[PDB]
């Protein structure tokens, strides 16, 4: 599959999740990771992002303070902690990765990334 | 033939003696090159493409990222994608496909032809030309979110060198010719709208700017002289490079339904450089 998320699940509104993503396929020291999120009837928007060589991560407004996100490289692995969770959260989160072979810059993309994973689904009560 | 998604091999006439990266590459991963393989052309038959859903195009994505992660000179060679035993390559001989749909004259085939991975933004380098009139492509064109693969018919030189700050020459004529040939191909598509064309908006810093690599080195041109004797591109590095402009990755703006329809140029997402050489062909199992 390439890509393959997990960790969602139903929680209270105030409580933590942890998603994780296994990357199959082939990385590079000039991918980008990210995270995306599709909460019901809404399109698809971008959460969290990491450099895979250099760890410089970005963050959407909403979410700083409360998620972080991390990788592990031996593991071919990204993960996002989402804390104080708000029923704004709800929605399927996507692992996503980008070749950017000409990049010149640490800082990660924010668009645009070559594959996504299935998703996994996290729904916030209360 | 069942449509099939396999893993290729490939094929190359890479040099083991040579220090570069593509020939390095390829010599471990690569069988010998047929010189002068055989096609069957199929008469009367009928066969669906959908360049946009074909696992070719992964595969290619995944081996040019390892090549690129192995490494000196830095040269792209053809490489061919070749289907192993139990399947083979289908291709569409119709000479103004679209990349969807029914094609009629179709070919099979061990091998694609010899495809240079070149690694570039906005501007398509040293690629495929078409055979006939300059054909775009695109998944669905009334989506402004889906890019849009232009396809030139007439190469356009591209000729770069170094004094950090660098430049690029292009002959203004040959541009501005075409120019007029995309623009007719865009109204056909467009309800024959007016078509304008500006510089790029926004995204990546490297896909801003017409991006690419020149024996070692990155080059980073401004490309709103071309979007907006000769035409000189204002470069940054981070030596002289002359190179075939191909074809062009597009986007429109999304908007109100003006009287008019404006593109940029775009890109970043290395897998539709692999769509605009692998958009004619398609894996089956033979068996
Ligand atoms: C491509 O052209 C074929 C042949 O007319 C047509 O059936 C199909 O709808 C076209 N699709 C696109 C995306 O242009
Ligand atoms: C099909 O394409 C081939 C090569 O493009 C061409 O030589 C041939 O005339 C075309 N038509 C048929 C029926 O073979
Ligand atoms: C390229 O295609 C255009 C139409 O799109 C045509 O007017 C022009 O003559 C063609 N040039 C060559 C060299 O085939
Ligand atoms: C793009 O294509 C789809 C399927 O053909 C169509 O439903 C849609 O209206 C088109 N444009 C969009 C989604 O903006
Ligand atoms: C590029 O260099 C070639 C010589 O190899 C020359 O014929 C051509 O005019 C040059 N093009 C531009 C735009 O300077
Ligand atoms: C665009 O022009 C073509 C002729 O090339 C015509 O068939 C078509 O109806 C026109 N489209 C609109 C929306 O007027
Ligand atoms: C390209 O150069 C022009 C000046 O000629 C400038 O206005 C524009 O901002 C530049 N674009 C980028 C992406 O640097
Ligand atoms: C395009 O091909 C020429 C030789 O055919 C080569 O010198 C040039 O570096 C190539 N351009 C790119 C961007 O690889």
């Amino acid at each position: 599959v390439q890509l393959q998320e997990s960790g969602g699940g139903l929680v209270q509104a105030g409580g933590s999740l942890r998603l994780s993503c296994t990357v199959s396929a082939r990385t590079s020291s000039s991918h980008d990771m990210g995270w995306f999120r599709q909460a019901p009837g809404k399109e698809r928007e971008f959460v969290a992002a990491i450099s895979w060589s250099g760890g410089t991560t970005n963050y959407v407004d909403s979410v700083k303070g409360r998620f972080d996100i991390s990788k592990d490289n031996a593991k071919n692995a990204v993960y996002l902690q989402m804390n104080s969770l708000k029923p704004e959260d709800t929605a399927v989160y996507y692992c996503a990765a980008k070749w950017r072979p000409l990049r010149y810059s640490d800082n990660p993309s924010n668009s645009d990334y070559n594959y996504w994973g299935q998703g996994t689904q996290v729904t916030v009560s209360s | 033939w069942k449509e099939a998604n396999t893993t290729l091999f490939c094929a190359s006439d890479a040099k083991a003696y040579d220090t570069e990266a593509h020939n390095v590459w390829a010599t471990h991963a690569c069988v010998p090159t047929d010189p002068n393989p055989q096609e069957v052309v199929l008469e009367n038959v009928t066969e669906n493409f959908n360049m946009w859903k074909n696992h070719m195009v992964e595969q290619m994505h995944e081996d040019i990222i390892s090549l690129w992660d192995q490494s000196i000179s830095f040269e792209p060679i053809p490489i061919h994608f070749c289907a192993p035993a139990g399947f083979a390559i289908l291709k569409c001989n119709d000479k103004k496909f679209n990349g969807t749909g029914p094609c009629t004259n179709v070919s099979t085939v061990q091998c694609t032809h010899g495809i240079r991975p070149v690694v570039s933004t906005q501007l398509l380098l040293n690629g495929s030309l078409a055979e006939e009139e300059v054909v775009i492509r695109s998944e669905n064109f009334t989506n402004n979110v889906k890019n849009i693969i232009v396809q030139l018919n007439e190469s356009v030189q591209i000729n770069c060198t170094r004094h950090r700050q660098a430049h690029c020459n292009i002959s203004r004529e040959k541009w501005q010719n075409t120019l007029k040939q995309i623009v007719k191909k865009l109204r056909e598509q467009f309800k024959n709208k007016t078509i304008a064309f500006a510089p790029s908006s926004g995204g990546d810093p490297e896909i801003v700017m017409h991006s690419f690599n020149c024996n070692g080195e990155f080059f980073y041109c401004n490309t709103t002289k071309l979007f907006t004797t000769v035409i000189t591109l204002p470069c940054r590095i981070r030596i002289k490079c002359s190179s075939n402009i191909t074809g062009l990755l597009l986007t429109r703006d999304g908007g109100v339904d003006t009287t008019k329809e404006t593109f940029r140029p775009g890109g970043g997402n290395m897998k539709d450089n692999w769509r605009s050489e692998l958009y004619k062909y398609k894996v089956v199992r033979i068996e």
